[PDB]
């Protein structure tokens, strides 16, 4: 019943939107098995021509995905190997909130790789995420 | 002497049947134990007739058993009688053998191998039947036996794989039963043995075994063949269902040799060439393999001259087993030369050769190719050739009689002439000259077609090894 | 001899099968994501080369 | 000391084998077509990964 | 499209080279994980040791 | 949106078939070029069994791969033979 | 009763025969009951069976011998697999060798190759050496003209083997069909063309009304005494027209195109 | 032998050589399935036919020869037509093939006609036959002992009255500590599997009136449902179950995991 607010908010052509559409998707549908949701953020991620948009998809993803903690790094995988630097931060921080609640020793095994990595702000979620 | 020479067959024994355990126990991985089982096989068959042929009751005995061993012995007494070393204090430990469990373990009766460990002892019984080449009590009492308790299973993944091989020996006895006497009783369970692979080709699709499923039908379409219905068979491969999923390439080799007969005799030769040129390239290559690369090497060279074509010559004198083709390097020439004295005579000596491998119902209706070869040599020299011409250089009895012949083989579109009755003369029509014509386009979307294939097959099967490799450990 | 059941083979299946099915259900939204990732890879591919 | 040929549970697991197969048979349905989607995102992760 | 024709085989023998080339990495490390269990045992008895 | 558009010449070109003299000429130097690749592919798998996978690339010209060398070549030529049918079968069917 | 077939048999009237097969089928269950239909013989049972086998058998050969066309058909075929299997591997009769070669010669007044190899090949078996041919070279040869194309030899044949008449007669009129009829579907691709005294020899018709009967129901017009063979091309060429299977099928050059592009772009 | 002759009989006409010719089918059914398969529409019109007490053979003969060429649809269709020796099929473990199909048939039509209207247990669009069928399999399921079973089928087809017929019949305090462990895992099950509110909320009211009309159960199983839902009618009748009763220690725990637990 915000499948219709959704939709609005990623066909603006403003980056504020699209970054805020993404939360729209993840505080909606949260700790809930969504087709919609999980699918839609997904491809935000990966297709728009900004790059703020893409690292929002990302953190928006383990939100929808809070219950279900554990299948976090299986998806993000791609997303922590990406070229683009933003879509790293992003995959962080997802962890980060995701396996927040709890000891998961497999996010940390991806999360080593990030602390690492020579994009700065890539550290600055790394770093922050693994103590969550 | 007994003890002695039973431990040390056993020990050997021991070491095989730990390999097939921790695979079924964790379950299975379907690719790698299927191949495993294959090699044990050979090893087995030496074990059984070395040291003793009551050393596969004594290992039953030693492991854990609900009461197998009552199957071992009754076995035993067709082969004469032995029991001695074969008994506890001679035949009983618990300890080091998981595969039985530890002393305390036993006790507690809260451990289950009797299972997993039931399944392998039939491979043994069915095993023994074959080292012996013995019949008689053997085989019907195995056939007896093992089924009721595959039927006493649930049926897990795990467990029909294994007990698919236990059919090859129930089948190759009882055939091998009913071709050696004469009775109707043979008939009679001929019909029974049938049935039972129709219930359970039903029962393992539920469960999506593909080794049980591929080999229950292969078994039951030779027994059609052998019976000459070929309604049956028609029948069963249109059901459809045939699995390449998780099956060995022999098993490929297998199933087409059986379409090639069916398909040639429906006379769609065609569909039954592509088959049996497969069957042959699927299958393996060597010297254990040599019926199977005679008999196909055989059928298909039978398959070309029902189409009209030769065989190569060079495809008998440079094969290896040049011996056996001798009657077929015989008519392969007969009908090259369209002589039909000479394709009488040669079939009359070579009437029984031709009765063994299932080649002499093609060779009845190689009588009709006979003149069809001859008329396409006519066609190929002359183009107008007037009737009585053709009557001269063929023997043939009258000018209306060889324009009946001309026209069967036209309408086939073979020889592709067309006569002039009135006019008395056949005016061959072809000329080709096709690349004018769209017919280029439809050849051309075959090759296209034929790349495509190859381009998925190995990128789905590329990257599958890859995978379990990093999930496991590496120095 | 033995001691086995049957019974909790049964209700595993209805109990904690069905929340695996959930995950699978997952896996199958990731095969669809990565046919989009994989075209637009191939999009940015040309336009680094360019 | 335990038992299980005498069928735990009193006789119950001998009524519960006759419907045994339907439970089973609708989750090796399932996991058949599993097996060929688990292979299939690792296909074209790889493929994407090389991109 | 006789020429499209020509170069479409010629393809299919490049993707099939990448065939080939991968299943023989997949041999080497049959052998490599194998060694693993091996060298285990190895390293236990130097502890043991010293 | 403006800078997308640059006339209405920018689609009708997709109809548009050049020279066919041009076609002949750009298919027949692409099918030779594969054949000079091939043989440059050949010497590749010479042998290319000895250690390292490093010096192989080196020794072999593994470097400046004569594999990925033909994959392209093939498939420019492949995609282009494929729109120019597609072209032409549109402009037969849609005038007349 | 049972034994009042055999003796309406005996007698040489088969009319009479027809209306005592549905009361006798009902008594057929019962003989059925005594036997194990081939799946249990046992010696108490092989007894029975060879009392039920001659009841079984001179029921077949009656219905070929009712006199009319249409009550040959009708009974024949449905009996024609009923005794095929309440015989063992067929038969310990005598009458075997002629009631095998009637089933033969049934499927080839049928035009059906296939089914007549099919079933061949089955008989093949238990009849090869051990019955030899004597009365199955009738079928086999009949076949043979046919398949090298030589209609004339076959033409011939059935008019001696009507010099040995007994009750090959309820196939010969339909045998004779399918030979001008062979002839007719394959010279359209052999002639433009033929004369009405041509046609006539050619396709073996027997009077003058033939030769043009046989044109309307093949569907040639005659024109200036004259059948011609291009006109079935044409029809022929109509009817794949009204095809809407035709399409997708021979494929449109625009359809072949896009087939190509699209599955490198998957 | 082969089941051409039998099939040779029904091609004829007189009633009672095509009554026996139609047993003598349905003993070799799955022995000879093969040669029925070309000749089974012959067997249909058996069916369609109508001066037959074997109408029920017939459609019987028709179930079994599509099962096991593998056609459920077709099988399904002549399973539940026939309307006769379909009972033996849920007796039998190698022939639970159509079976299994039933109860699966049943779970997709069901789910839509739910979400259609909540009631629908008097609608006639999933067949009586199909009712039959699914309704004894649960009898079977909580015979088994344990009810996830039954709950579990009943809760895929999104039928409710099943649910509250497996419950009350666990109801008489079998053990008090068992049949609150079985409130609790319908709970658990229901939020994940169900993703769809309507059912998955409809399943939660159902369970706090089995908890409340027990006289005592386990009060940590109750406090998860008033959450799960988020609706303050339950939680006041909740607290006016604990006044009735009185005791401070037992009414502030329940309250105290009622304040982390849920919404402002």
């Amino acid at each position: 019943l915000a499948d219709d607010l959704i939709t609005k908010m990623l066909a603006s052509d403003e980056s504020l939107l699209r970054y805020g559409g993404a939360f729209t998707i993840a505080l909606a549908y949260a700790g809930t098995g969504n087709n919609s949701a999980v699918k839609r953020l997904l491809h935000v991620a990966v297709s728009d021509s900004n790059d703020d948009v893409r690292r929002a998809a990302v953190i928006a993803l383990g939100f929808v995905l809070l219950r279900d903690y554990t299948t976090v790094p299986r998806i993000v995988q791609l997303l922590s190997k990406s070229h683009n630097a933003h879509v790293r931060c992003g995959t962080a921080f997802a962890l980060g909130i995701a396996c927040a609640g709890k000891g998961l020793q497999s996010a940390i095994d991806v999360l080593d790789p990030l602390t690492k990595d020579p994009v700065d702000f890539v550290r600055q979620a790394a770093m922050i995420a693994l103590s969550m | 002497l007994h003890h002695s020479e039973k431990k040390y067959a056993e020990e050997d024994q021991v070491q095989e049947l730990l390999k097939v355990l921790n695979e079924i126990s964790k379950t299975t991985l379907t690719l790698d134990p299927r191949y495993i089982w294959r090699s044990l096989k050979d090893l087995s068959s030496l074990r059984n007739q070395e040291l003793l042929n009551a050393e596969t009751l004594c290992f039953t005995v030693n492991v854990l058993y609900p009461d197998s061993s009552s199957f071992k012995k009754n076995l035993l007494k067709f082969i004469t009688s032995n029991h001695k070393s074969s008994v506890p204090g001679s035949a009983e430990l618990r300890n080091s053998y998981p595969a039985s469990f530890y002393s305390v373990n036993t006790e507690k009766k809260t451990i289950e191998v009797t299972a997993e460990i039931n399944c392998f002892m039939h491979l043994l019984v069915q095993l023994f039947l074959w080292d012996s080449k013995e019949l008689e009590q053997l085989v019907e009492f195995n056939r007896k036996v093992v089924i009721p308790n595959l039927l006493c299973y649930y049926n897990l993944r795990s467990l029909n794989l294994i007990n698919a091989k236990l059919w090859f020996y129930i089948y190759l006895s009882h055939e091998t039963l009913a071709r050696s006497s004469e009775e109707i009783n043979s008939d009679n369970q001929n019909i029974i043995l049938r049935s039972t692979m129709m219930k359970f080709l039903k029962i393992a699709s539920l469960k999506h075994d593909n080794e049980t499923k591929a080999m229950l039908i292969n078994l039951i379409l030779r027994d059609f063949l052998n019976n000459g219905e070929v309604d049956s068979a028609s029948d069963f491969i249109s059901k459809l269902e045939y699995p390449h999923t998780d099956v060995s390439s022999s098993l490929e080799a297998r199933y087409f040799f059986y379409l090639s007969k069916i398909n040639a005799i429906q006379l769609d030769y065609s569909t039954a060439n592509e088959y049996i040129i497969a069957a042959i390239r699927k299958a393996p290559h060597n010297s254990k393999s040599l019926g199977f690369l005679q008999q196909s090497n055989k059928l298909h060279c039978c398959i070309q001259l029902l189409m009209g074509d030769i065989p190569e010559l060079s495809f008998f004198h440079q094969s290896n087993m040049q011996k056996s083709l001798l009657p077929y390097y015989h008519l392969t020439k007969a009908v090259k030369l369209g002589d039909l004295k000479k394709f009488t005579s040669t079939i009359t000596k070579y009437k029984q050769l031709l009765l063994k491998d299932d080649t002499y119902q093609l060779c009845v209706r190689l009588r009709s190719n006979v003149i069809k070869t001859g008329i396409r040599i006519i066609s190929l020299t002359y183009k107008k050739i007037s009737l009585r011409d053709i009557c001269l250089k063929l023997n043939l009895d009258s000018e209306q009689t060889v324009e009946y012949m001309v026209s069967r083989a036209i309408r086939d579109g073979v020889i592709e002439a067309k006569i002039n009755h009135e006019d008395g003369f056949i005016e061959t029509t072809e000329l080709l000259n096709i690349y004018d014509s769209e017919d280029p386009q439809q050849v051309f979307d075959e090759r296209i077609k034929f790349a495509n294939q190859l381009h998925d097959e190995y990128l789905v099967s590329m990257r599958y090894p890859e995978d379990k490799k990093t999930q496991q450990n590496e120095k | 001899n033995n001691n086995s059941a049957l019974s909790n083979v049964n209700s595993d299946i209805y109990f904690k099968l069905k929340k695996l099915e959930k995950e699978y259900e997952l896996l199958t939204l990731q095969e669809d994501y990565i046919k989009d990732e994989q075209r637009h890879l191939k999009r940015e591919l040309k336009r680094a080369q360019e | 000391m335990t038992a299980a040929v005498t069928s735990s549970n009193i006789v119950l697991e001998t009524h519960e084998s006759g419907i045994k197969p339907y439970f089973e048979q609708k989750i090796q349905e399932t996991e058949l077509k599993i097996r060929s989607k688990t292979e299939n995102v690792r296909r074209l992760e790889a493929q994407r990964n090389a991109l | 499209i006789n020429i499209s024709n020509n170069l479409q085989k010629a393809l299919t023998v490049k993707t099939n080279d990448e065939l080939m080339v991968i299943y023989i990495s997949n041999l080497v490390r049959s052998i490599i994980a194998f060694d693993d269990l091996i060298e285990n045992k190895i390293q236990n008895k130097k502890i043991q040791e010293q | 949106k403006m800078l997308m558009n640059l006339h209405k010449e920018q689609w009708q070109s997709g109809l548009k078939m050049y020279d066919y003299e041009e076609k002949e000429e750009s298919n027949l130097a692409a099918t030779k070029s594969m054949v000079k690749i091939a043989e440059q592919y050949s010497k590749r798998i010479e042998e290319e069994k000895e250690l390292t996978e490093e010096e192989l690339k080196t020794r072999y010209v593994g470097r400046q791969d004569p594999k990925k060398h033909l994959s392209e070549t093939a498939d420019e030529t492949l995609e282009n033979n494929i729109v120019s049918v597609l072209t032409a079968g549109v402009n037969s069917v849609a005038i007349k | 009763l049972t034994k009042s077939l055999s003796i309406a048999f005996e007698n040489g009237d088969y009319a009479a025969c027809e209306k005592l097969l549905p009361p006798i089928k009902i008594e057929l269950i019962k003989n059925n009951l005594l036997i194990p239909d081939l799946s249990i013989q046992n010696d108490i049972y092989l007894n029975d069976l060879m009392i039920t086998k001659r009841i079984l058998e001179v029921g077949a050969l009656a219905s070929i011998q009712t006199f009319n066309f249409d009550s040959f058909e009708n009974y024949f075929n449905q009996l024609k697999p009923y005794y095929f299997s309440n015989n063992h591997k067929l038969s310990e009769s005598d009458k075997k060798s002629k009631l095998i070669s009637l089933y033969l010669l049934n499927l080839l007044s049928q035009n059906n190759t296939t089914k007549f190899h099919s079933e061949l090949q089955y008989l093949d078996k238990h009849i090869k050496n051990l019955e030899d041919d004597s009365l199955l070279s009738y079928p086999i040869k009949l076949d043979r003209w046919l398949m090298e194309g030589s209609y004339q030899k076959a033409w011939d044949l059935l008019q001696s083997g009507s010099q040995n008449i007994s009750e090959f007669d309820s196939f010969t009129d339909i045998l004779k069909s399918a030979i001008r009829d062979e002839i007719a579907k394959n010279t359209e691709l052999s002639y433009d063309f033929l004369p009405l005294s041509n046609i006539k020899a050619l396709l073996f018709f027997n009077n003058e009304k033939e030769t043009e009967k046989f044109a309307l129901e093949r569907n040639w017009p005659i024109v200036n005494s004259k059948v011609y063979f291009n006109n079935q091309s044409k029809e022929k060429a109509d009817y794949e027209d009204e095809m809407m299977h035709e399409e997708d099928q021979k494929t449109n050059i625009i359809e072949k195109a896009m087939d190509y592009a699209i599955s490198i772009e998957n | 032998t082969t089941a051409a002759p039998l099939l040779a009989l029904l091609r004829e006409n007189q009633d009672s050589v095509k009554t026996y010719a139609l047993e003598s089918i349905n003993n070799v059914v799955d022995q000879l399935w093969s040669e029925i398969s070309n000749e089974l529409p012959d067997i249909e019109a058996l069916y369609d036919d109508d001066t037959f007490s074997d109408r029920e053979m017939a459609a019987l003969i028709a179930s079994k020869v599509y099962y096991n060429l593998g056609e459920y649809e077709s099988a399904v269709k002549y399973a539940l037509a026939a309307k006769d020796r379909f009972d033996i099929d849920e007796k039998s473990q190698f022939v639970e093939t159509i079976v299994s199909k039933s109860i699966e048939m049943y779970v997709q039509e069901a789910s839509k006609q739910y979400t259609k209207d909540e009631q629908f247990y008097t609608k006639d669009i999933i067949d009586p036959k199909l009712t039959s069928i699914f309704e004894r399999m649960i009898e079977k399921c909580l015979k088994a002992s344990e009810l996830k079973l039954a709950l579990g089928i009943a809760l895929e087809g999104y039928r409710l009255d099943i649910i509250e017929s497996a419950l009350k019949s666990k109801l008489d305090q079998d053990s008090t500590s068992e049949n609150v462990k079985i409130i609790n895992y319908l709970l658990t099950l229901a939020i994940t599997t169900v993703t769809n509110s309507k059912f998955r909320s409809s399943i939660l009211r159902k369970s706090f009136d089995f908890l409340m009309n027990m006289p005592n159960c386990d009060y940590l199983t109750l406090n998860k449902v008033v959450v799960n839902l988020n609706d303050a009618g339950l939680a006041l009748q909740l607290f006016k179950k604990l006044k009735e009763e009185n005791d401070e220690g037992l009414s502030a725990q329940i309250a105290f995991d009622l304040v982390s637990s849920a919404s402002q």
